[PDB]
């Protein structure tokens, strides 16, 4: 199948038409997405089959064909870009300064950008172009607007 | 059966659209991976 580095839509035909349930990142021949996008299910790429290798419902992350590869981190200071990939619409960079998720276990970057659910798994970038995590898990605030964590996995 | 289609390269785009605010929020994370507002 296609194993080129870059960002991918995740599609199903199980509903009406073709439907974009999420997004993901191919790097080093591993496919990275959010667990709620695939629920651990196998994926097809041309005739290629991708099988799940690692996942954790709590991190809401899953890798295919290999272990989690993306280790870059938000530095805590600089702006970042959501490389957003909405259903039926062209990949679009949105530059933003992340806020913060304060938790009993520590602080995580957050990105306040509101896109349809099928955008879950779109990657977040530092200025050098490295992926520092995935958009699409997080929370709805007072306003009714949506705020996502910068969700990053651990590399071995 | 889900399938993937390539949607672009992963690159920083100079003069991208700059929007969004930067809010500090107190959150809990349950066993199901669902974040919630701790107010
Ligand atoms: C935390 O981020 C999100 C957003 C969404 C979809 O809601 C949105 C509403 N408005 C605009 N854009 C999106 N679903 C999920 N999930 C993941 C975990 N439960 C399964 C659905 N997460």
């Amino acid at each position: 199948g296609e194993t080129t580095d870059g960002v991918y839509r995740v599609m199903t035909r199980r509903l009406l038409g073709s439907t974009q349930v999420g997004v993901g990142v191919m790097q080093e021949g591993v496919f990275h997405t959010m667990w709620h996008v695939t629920k651990g299910a196998a994926l097809r790429s041309g005739e290629g089959r991708l099988d799940p290798y690692w996942g954790d419902v709590k991190q809401d992350l899953v890798s295919y064909c290999g272990p989690w590869k993306l280790d870059a981190a938000w530095d805590g200071l600089s702006e970042v870009q959501l490389l957003a990939v909405p259903p039926g619409e062209r990949a679009k960079n949105i530059q933003t300064l992340p806020g913060i998720f304060k938790t009993k276990d520590g602080d995580i970057g957050a990105v306040a950008l509101d896109y349809p659910a099928g955008t879950s798994g779109s990657p977040i970038l530092d200025k050098c172009g490295r992926v520092i995590g995935l958009y699409g898990n997080g929370v709805v605030i007072k306003n009714g607007s949506y705020v996502s964590a910068i969700t990053q996995g651990k590399r071995e | 059966d889900m399938y993937i289609e390539r949607a672009g390269d992963i690159t920083w785009e100079k003069d991208a659209e700059v929007t969004g605010n930067s809010p500090r929020l107190d959150v809990a994370l349950d066993e199901s991976g669902d974040f919630s507002l701790v107010e």
